[PDB]
């Protein structure tokens, strides 16, 4: 026989009477999520006796509740029976500081399951992180994915977490994004990856004050981990220099990086040419976020000749914030007409007007076109476009779901896309439209679309 | 749900302080359900009396970013908190920048009684 | 705020009292599954009173109860509120004939929140079918999903069914495997596809009596729906003569099937070339199994040329029972040390010998090889090839589960199995070991090795 | 659980009759818990009395598949249930073959008291 029951309730008050009401569930549950529902010390008592019966438990998160460290530690000894399974642990945004680590580092040398553990959104400093790494190097402690950010880390804690991930050879994820580790502190941690034989799936350093410099340092993780699928480095001022330095890397017949995050990284036109010779020689790249980089409309020429010819098999491009124009729509326009991978493009916050977007709905409303997902939000979209969408909507019948929060749309624009998105030829799933103004009598006509047509969601 | 019972919920805070800590829109963006199936990418929260906020629908008339004359303009500036997603964010990781400011705002109005029922923009006059 | 709850029980005998502690749960649930728990009529008004106050329900699964025609007319009455939002429904194996399809269709008729709905193991009938389909005519049908298995129906059920798929532009998958619909139910089937505007992206007519002939109706469903996504035709007599009718439509430019199943259709060595020609040509084609049809080892030598070959793009390859022998194993090596997509090879019961197996650890070991997922079961393997085995879990990093089920092992060479996978250094998740005789002290060893080491799950 | 018990859930159906219809394994296999994580690929269940089953631990010594010796063939054939996992299977969707016969057991037997604890093969040999 099989019973496998989960709970998660986030954003709610929680009464003594419905609290009295879930704890035979928390005895119970393979997954219990609580998340912002008010937990206080008092609380963490009784989920602490829950947790001590329940030999299903698997997963267990309660952020965002102000545990504090002597709630943190009411829970921890909660799964201190020979009974516990528990695979996934987060205490996210927990009040938990350098002060409840001594009982966190105690308590991972003693839960040999445990594979998952998130710590973000908790100040614990140097010394709490240094505290913790001491549990963390048991041969016992069998952890494989670490979630660190803004964890008022610096440079001090890399060299412990090196430490660390030179000991675990099934180390798979570590996240130290949102915190200032800096040139350093990078460099460390790389050297640690570097020594490490963890076949490492996932590193995510956004916002920790990488370098030019860096990239030589993150070059080798890329050339060195075939087994690395996402990198991270979104906010950091890496530049074309960056870029030049990384591409080389990226490269490597070896890699196979999936996903690569390079939002806000100082590139221009100039380090876009570096990452497009990436992108036509790497099919293992599928996602790839140059979203906030200037990257202009001559980003946006190069980017789509490598998006038209053989060899890039991206399938999402996230460009949003890019400062493309108008002008860049026609190169768009024929790489939706032709290129059969790309799935998803996230355009929004750049001025392609009424004439660009028009052209976008060209190439989408060729026959053969494959796009399933559009984000056009903030593009200075207005009624005009309306009906141009409102026809690719009818002629194109790949796209499942399309943005257009926070445009210029009122009534009229809306009616149009109605008249599209009601027909039972329409297939389109989900319409995004946030932060645009419609009358109470629009309002009533898309109840009543959602009403008659519920495969569609429409989203504000 | 009314555009203006969604009006409150999306945009009114009355009893926060303004100065809001660097989490306030993680939270409260969460708790107001504007990160459920999508991330919404741009949020303001007026920290004022409901009543006060009411009441610009009564003062200056202005046009409204889609071109429709029913917007207006807060006589005094409020204060409020913007939300705004950052540009690493992928669903349903919802990550937002939190920043107070005192502006003046503009909302449409609508109905009967004549209410705020959409939030348009901020303005920084002073 | 958000409550989301589901509750599974599979294969489990319920007291008057557990069951009294349940029903309130579903009340709550998004999801319920009670699958082969007992389930009677009286239970039936208790899930139906339940199931009208749950305004979160989204899924309910009670397969393999034997509910009867009023039992499910009982259930079924539970979902007609105005605030219900019931998207999946499965009613598989519960005891349902054509006397309680006219309450169903009646029914199907109310529910435009309903995407999908499962039916298989019901002796339905033609007659009972008609009268559904009658339902699903109702422009208030919103069905995407239908699975029809061994539901008992003939080819007298496919114009019916062909009416229903040219009504609805929004259907998704149609399963009608397990049925004797044969050549003639064949083909009306894929005309009323042909007709639809349906975006369609699964069909399954396995064991259907889908002839060689019917492969020219296929392929013209292959050439014309660019949203097919899975295609299940195994267990029919399709022979080299129908596998050369579907491949000029698998070769259509517009064309991206994912998944093509096709285990036991009478294929040889000649109609597997003709399907390695479309392999090269279609990087999109993922899942393919030729499982329990006669390739021989010139079956296995054109496989692995293909694999071998830049537009080859498997990820996953379904090659057991294919009278493959240790002659095969030199190719497969080679694909094992160099190919780099295929990460799932399912090569079970075929006569791969010691000899075999030593040959393909030599190509797994090579550095740079990504294979996750390797079935060997009952490959006539024995404590020979161990060494081997236990040297390629060290050498290599990627493979995650190995299946060594059913082959002649003992003591000596489980033993030197568990010495690699006990090391920190082996990655292995998943170890499988049905029907392997070992003794009493290796009970307690691998026992112990499955609490000291719970990242790695054997399974017997 | 012990191996005896083991081999009990796995394959012992001393209760149903021998003439099994062509869904008995899917539901058997799924109850007597051979299904979870992985489909187990072939199966045999015996329908005859635990003591017949038991009895066979002190018929004749054969040497078991793997090359141990305390292997016993039954001197009877005996009611039984092979169930096999079809060609297309793919996990959680474990679909299986019934096949009822009658066939001579090979079973595994250790322990005191000395007891089935493996199920080797079956025979035909007549």
């Amino acid at each position: 026989s099989l019973d496998i029951q989960s709970l998660d309730i986030q954003c709610e008050e929680l009464s003594d009477a419905r609290w009295a009401e879930l704890l035979p569930l928390l005895q119970q549950c393979q997954v219990v999520r609580l998340d912002d529902c008010g937990l206080t010390e008092a609380r963490c008592k009784d989920i602490s006796s829950a947790l001590r019966v329940n030999p299903a438990l698997a997963e267990l998160n309660l952020r965002s509740n102000e545990l504090g460290d002597v709630g943190v530690h009411c829970v921890l000894q909660g799964l201190q029976t020979p009974s516990c399974k528990i695979q996934k642990l987060s205490l996210q945004n927990c009040c938990l500081t350098g002060a409840g680590c001594g009982v966190l580092s105690s308590t991972l040398r003693t839960l040999p399951t445990l594979q998952e553990l998130h710590l973000s959104d908790n100040l614990l400093g140097d010394a709490g992180l240094q505290l913790l790494c001491e549990g963390l190097l048991d041969p016992q402690c069998r952890l494989e994915k670490l979630q660190l950010e803004y964890c008022s880390l610096s440079a001090a804690s890399c060299e412990p977490l090196a430490s660390v991930l030179r000991a675990k050879p099934d180390f798979k994820e570590l996240t130290v994004s949102n915190n200032d580790i800096n040139e350093a502190g990078v460099r460390v941690l790389c050297q640690g990856l570097k020594d490490s034989p963890c076949q490492l799936e996932a590193l995510k350093l956004e916002s920790c004050g990488v370098t030019s410099d860096n990239c030589r340092d993150l070059c080798g993780i890329v050339a060195s981990k075939a087994s690395l699928r996402e990198l991270a480095l979104g906010s950091n001022k890496l530049g074309d220099v960056g870029m030049a330095e990384l591409c080389p890397g990226l490269l490597h017949p070896s890699s196979r990086l999936r996903t690569l995050w390079i939002w806000e990284c100082g590139i221009t036109a100039k380090g876009c040419g570096d990452l497009c010779r990436v992108l036509r020689a790497k099919e293992s790249l599928k996602e790839l976020s140059l979203a906030g980089n200037e990257l202009g409309d001559e980003g946006a020429r190069l980017l789509c000749e490598t998006l038209l010819e053989p060899g890039c098999q991206l399938e999402s491009l996230w460009v949003k914030s890019c400062s493309f124009t108008a002008a860049c729509c026609s190169h768009f326009s024929s790489v939706l007409a032709q290129n059969r991978f790309l799935l998803e493009l996230q355009i929004s916050n750049n001025r392609l007007e009424d004439a660009g977007v028009r052209e976008l709905c060209q190439g989408l409303g060729q026959p053969g076109s494959v796009l399933r997902v559009l984000w056009l939000a903030d593009c200075d979209v207005s009624d005009s476009s309306c009906s141009s969408l409102a026809a690719t909507l009818l002629a194109n019948h790949s796209l499942r779901e399309l943005d257009l929060s926070n445009n210029c749309l009122g009534d009229a624009g809306i009616l149009q896309l109605v008249e599209s998105v009601r027909q039972p030829g329409c297939l389109l799933e989900q319409l995004v439209l946030y932060d645009i103004y419609w009358s109470e009598e629009m309002e009533d006509r898309l109840q009543a679309l959602e009403k008659d047509k519920p495969s569609l969601r429409v989203i504000s | 749900e009314s555009r203006a019972k969604k009006f409150q919920r999306q945009h009114m805070d009355s009893d926060s302080s303004p100065s809001s800590s660097s989490t306030y829109c993680n939270q409260m963006m969460r708790r107001r359900n504007m990160t459920q199936g999508r991330c919404k990418p741009v949020n303001t929260f007026v920290h004022e009396p409901l009543v006060d906020v009411q009441n610009v629908c009564f003062q200056e008339k202005v046009t409204c970013k889609n071109g429709q004359g029913n917007c207006y303009k807060s006589n005094s500036s409020m204060h409020i908190t913007d939300c705004r997603l950052t540009n690493g964010s992928r669903y349903p990781n919802c990550a937002y920048r939190t920043s107070p400011k005192e502006r003046h705002i503009i909302v449409a109005c609508e109905g009967s009684p004549y209410v705020p029922v959409h939030f348009d923009a901020s303005v920084e006059d002073s």
